[PDB]
């Protein structure tokens, strides 16, 4: 089926610098139904990219996304304080949702 | 009664309007939409378009009604080129980017997009069609990179085409951009595919 | 304006039903589809299945054929999933989530704990 996997499961970077996540596809998607979340611990899955790159509405320009076929990415310019969360990437096609795992996005 | 086909689909319109990248008018970007069912009611009722206007059917009536087929035909125009993308109408977009037939059934939709296409800097990503030797046929795409005369000379003269716009946030209405969708229908004697939410039954 | 509002919950034992509703605001209930999905503790989410209310369609993901029920009710603008036979590998977050036609937007609600246990 449609499973995505993303890439690196966990990262370590230094607050102010610049980090991007890899999500890929078993099999290629419409880009259009591709979206990216991410959640801090306790919380609801907050809504980042949707439709592979268009800005959730309340999102700082800091986050951007892009990608095509199979390979999808976000970039985070930055990586604020508050940027350091779990991220992970979901397909939302009609007739199958599928959510990626997650990658963890630590600072150190 | 309500008789409608066994449709088991929404239509894909999300793709159509809310996307967000558009065509530019020289190469506009044509959809097509079937075996789904669509409420009209919700995009129509929107506030957010400046021109909702219709041709053979009227907005009000658009759930009781079934189509062969539905094309989305999407692009990026000036406001004050709004005046023509409409059937009977003439000028560098009528004649030279896009073409309606006079004869023409569907809805053409717009709305102001100055928030998402208008670029601090200009967004020249955007390019109109200036020069043609001649107007184009209903639907046609030029994307032609050929280069048009001045004096009468073969090839002062050699202009490029294409004119790219300066949307930009110091622009007054006329030179905002607008995002334009225009659905296109072919009905009435088909198997039509594409419905409204009708009820069927028996 | 679209919002998703859902309730709270706990069981007391495993063989047990728990119903969870989801009610939507802001309009659009009709021409939309709304979905499930799980969050057990220290996981990832799931999707559980989903319901497209104006043809009546409902779609199951297939680890949860059998137990989940899902259905909707528009005349209240709601939507609902039972999950019966409870069995504790399941006392999980539970979120509802709507997307309508004419956008690309997905509205999440406020998953609610399902607590199941002695
Ligand atoms: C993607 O769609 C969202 C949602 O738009 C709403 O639903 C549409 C079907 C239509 O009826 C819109 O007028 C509704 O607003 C867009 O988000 C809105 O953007 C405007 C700015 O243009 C802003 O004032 C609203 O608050 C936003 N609403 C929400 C819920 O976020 C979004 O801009 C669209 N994206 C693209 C690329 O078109
Ligand atoms: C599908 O719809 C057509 C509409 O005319 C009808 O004739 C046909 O019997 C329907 N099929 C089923 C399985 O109901």
């Amino acid at each position: 089926e449609i499973v995505l996997t993303q890439s690196p499961g966990t990262l370590s970077l230094s607050p102010g610098e610049r980090a991007t996540l890899s999500c890929r596809a078993s099999q290629s998607v419409s880009s259009s139904y591709l979206a990216w979340y991410q959640q801090k611990p306790g919380q609801a899955p907050r809504l980042l990219i949707y439709g592979a790159s268009s800005r959730a509405t309340g999102i700082p320009d800091r986050f951007s996304g892009s990608g095509s076929g199979t390979d999808f990415t976000l970039t985070i310019s930055r990586l604020e304080p508050e940027d350091f969360a779990v991220y992970y990437c979901q397909h939302y096609g009609s007739s199958l949702w599928t959510f990626g795992q997650g990658t963890k996005l630590e600072i150190k | 009664i309500v008789r409608f086909p066994n449709i088991t689909n929404l239509c894909p319109f999300g793709e159509v309007f809310n996307a967000t990248r558009f065509a530019s008018v020289y190469a506009w970007n044509r959809k097509r939409i079937s075996n789904c069912v669509a409420d009209y009611s919700v995009l129509y009722n929107s506030a957010s378009f400046s021109t909702f206007k219709c041709y053979g059917v009227s907005p009000t009536k658009l759930n009781d009604l079934c189509f062969t087929n539905v094309y989305a035909d999407s692009f990026v125009i000036r406001g004050d080129e709004v005046r023509q993308i409409a059937p009977g109408q003439t000028g560098k977009i009528a004649d030279y980017n896009y073409k309606l037939p006079d004869d023409f059934t569907g809805c053409v939709i717009a709305w102001n997009s100055n928030n998402l296409d208008s670029k601090v800097g200009g967004n020249y990503n955007y390019l109109y069609r200036l020069f043609r030797k001649s107007n184009l046929k209903p639907f046609e795409r030029d994307i032609s990179t050929e280069i048009y005369q001045a004096g009468s000379t073969p090839c002062f003269n050699c202009y490029f085409p294409l004119q790219s716009y300066g949307f930009q946030p110091t622009n007054g209405v006329g030179y905002q951009p607008y995002r334009v969708v225009v659905l296109s229908f072919e009905l009435l004697h088909a198997p039509a595919t594409v419905c409204g939410p009708k009820k069927s039954t028996n | 304006q679209v919002q998703l509002v859902q309730s709270g919950a706990e069981v007391k034992k495993p063989g047990s039903s728990v119903k969870v509703s989801c009610k939507a605001s802001g309009g659009t209930f009709s021409s939309s589809a709304i979905s499930w999905v799980r969050q057990a503790p220290g996981q990832g989410l799931e999707w559980m299945g989903g319901i497209i209310p104006i043809l009546d369609i409902t779609n199951y993901a297939q680890k949860f054929q059998g137990r989940v029920t899902i259905t909707a009710d528009k005349s209240t603008s709601t939507a609902f999933m039972e999950l019966s036979s409870l069995r504790s590998e399941d006392t999980a977050v539970y979120y509802c989530a709507l997307r309508n036609q004419w956008d690309l937007l997905v509205y999440w609600g406020q998953g609610t704990l399902v607590t199941v246990s002695s």
